[PDB]
């Protein structure tokens, strides 16, 4: 379950 | 489209009275018109989310609450809009058992819980523990009878005992059920489920005994105790055995813990008889008249309708399944309910057939079950993270989980795998969302 947020 | 339009398909267990229903739905008929068809298939609690799927079903689903939490998350279910008015005629207690995300995706029908059944003629006074079973069995086999006979196949009718020293396995942390991390696997757990597998050993009890089974054995007279529900009642009343109903035996002094399932009718999404639907629960079904309909076919157990409730109050059969109640455990209606008892089923067959010891049934169980309730919430926070976009909030988030370390950072984001991370990190987030007023 990979999360990304912008940086 | 798929179901018909101007009538009411309705599916019920087999074992409830489908009959006393049909004749709510004569009246609906005679009122309004509109036919109302009742169906008792097999296996209708899986039958119903596969057909509800492709748009197909029944316009109503009539089973225990515990099951409607997978169907709502699926889209199967219509949420339904009862008044004030309406909802004040129910115990509050059985709304919550129907209310899933904040939404109502049932009408509840019925408070179920298991009862010690005996008959009086070759058992006066019940055992009131599980440990004299075996010497009463001993007792009743010298007179061509037998102590106990109940259906060992399903999990809700073995789980009492085994959660009878082993405790409740959920509880409610963040505003959502959690299995406990050893709701199944504990060592109260392990006894109980020895003591079951220890009774079929020492030929108390035969591993192969079904409902039926046990059912044709009490009800002819050949077994001085069963374990059962309210509705099994009407079929001991045609057979003549004066029976009790009565407190489920203790096991190491602590009471037995059945779960709690409040029978519950939930509207097809696909249906396109809504207000119909609404109609026939609200002003049909749950009146007195439409519910001793039902009720004098096969017993509904402790009523929702308050109305109703208080004129079956006086029951004493009713007493015993409401203390019963009172001592278990209200099953949660989270989607992983069908993983929790499909894992408890497997671990009580496999004790109960030499396959596995009660230790590692038990423990196969507690990771199955707590594996796919732990994924499902899982999922839910992603999607939760995934939908947040103010600053505050995300900084929050990825302050936490710069606490642990768990984390990569590429030229344009901020990476986290929520399978990487402790439980007490996840829990901190969602504790930390719970108060940040998104939901
Ligand atoms: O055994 C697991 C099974 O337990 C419950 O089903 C009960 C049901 O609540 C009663 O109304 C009655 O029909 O007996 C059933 C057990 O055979 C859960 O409601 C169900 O989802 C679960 O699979």
């Amino acid at each position: 379950l990979p999360v990304a947020a912008p940086l | 489209s798929k179901i018909e339009e101007g009538k009411l398909v309705i599916w019920i267990n087999g074992d409830k009275g489908y009959n006393g229903l049909a004749e709510v739905g004569k009246k609906f008929e005679k009122d309004t018109g509109i036919k109302v068809t009742v169906e008792h298939p097999d296996k209708l609690e899986e039958k119903f989310p596969q057909v509800a799927a492709t748009g197909d079903g029944p316009d109503i689903i009539f089973w225990a609450h515990d099951r409607f939490g997978g169907y709502a998350q699926s889209g199967l279910l219509a949420e339904i809009t009862p008044d004030k008015a309406f909802q004040d005629k129910l115990y509050p207690f059985t709304w919550d058992a129907v209310r899933y995300n904040g939404k109502l995706i049932a009408y509840p029908i019925a408070v179920e819980a298991l009862s010690l059944i005996y008959n009086k003629d070759l058992l006066p006074n019940p055992p009131k523990t599980w440990e004299e079973i075996p010497a009463l069995d001993k007792e009743l086999k010298a007179k061509g009878k037998s102590a106990l006979m109940f259906n060992l196949q399903e999990p809700y009718f073995t789980w009492p005992l085994i959660a009878a020293d082993g405790g409740y396995a959920f509880k409610y942390e963040n505003g959502k059920y959690d299995i406990k991390d050893v709701g199944v696997d504990n060592a109260g757990a392990k006894a109980g489920l020895t003591f079951l597998v220890d009774l079929i050993k020492n030929k108390h009890m035969n591993a192969d005994t079904d409902y039926s089974i046990a059912e044709a054995a009490f009800n002819k007279g050949e077994t001085a105790m069963t374990i059962n529900g309210p509705w099994a009642w009407s079929n001991i009343d045609t057979s003549k055995v004066n029976y009790g109903v009565t407190v489920l035996p203790t096991f190491k002094g602590q009471p037995s813990k059945p779960f709690v399932g409040v029978l519950s009718a939930g509207i097809n999404a696909a249906s396109p008889n809504k207000e119909l639907a609404k109609e026939f629960l609200e002003n049909y079904l749950l009146t007195d008249e439409g519910l001793e309909a039902v009720n004098k076919d096969k017993p509904l157990g402790a009523v929702a309708l308050k109305s109703y409730e208080e004129e079956l109050a006086k029951d004493p059969r009713i007493a015993a399944t409401m203390e019963n109640a009172q001592k278990g455990e209200i099953m949660p209606n989270i989607p992983c309910m069908s993983a929790f008892w499909y894992a408890v089923r497997t671990a009580v067959i496999n004790a109960a057939s030499g396959r596995q010891t009660v230790d590692e049934a038990l423990k196969d169980a507690q990771t199955a079950a707590a594996d796919k309730c732990y994924l499902d919430e899982l999922v839910e926070l992603h999607r939760r993270l995934m939908t947040l976009r103010e600053r505050h909030i995300l900084q929050q988030i990825v302050n936490l989980i710069e606490e642990t370390g768990h984390f990569h950072i590429t030229n344009t984001t901020f990476d986290f795998d929520l399978c990487s991370l402790d439980k007490t990190t996840v829990r901190k987030l969602q504790s930390y969302l719970e108060t940040s007023g998104t939901s």
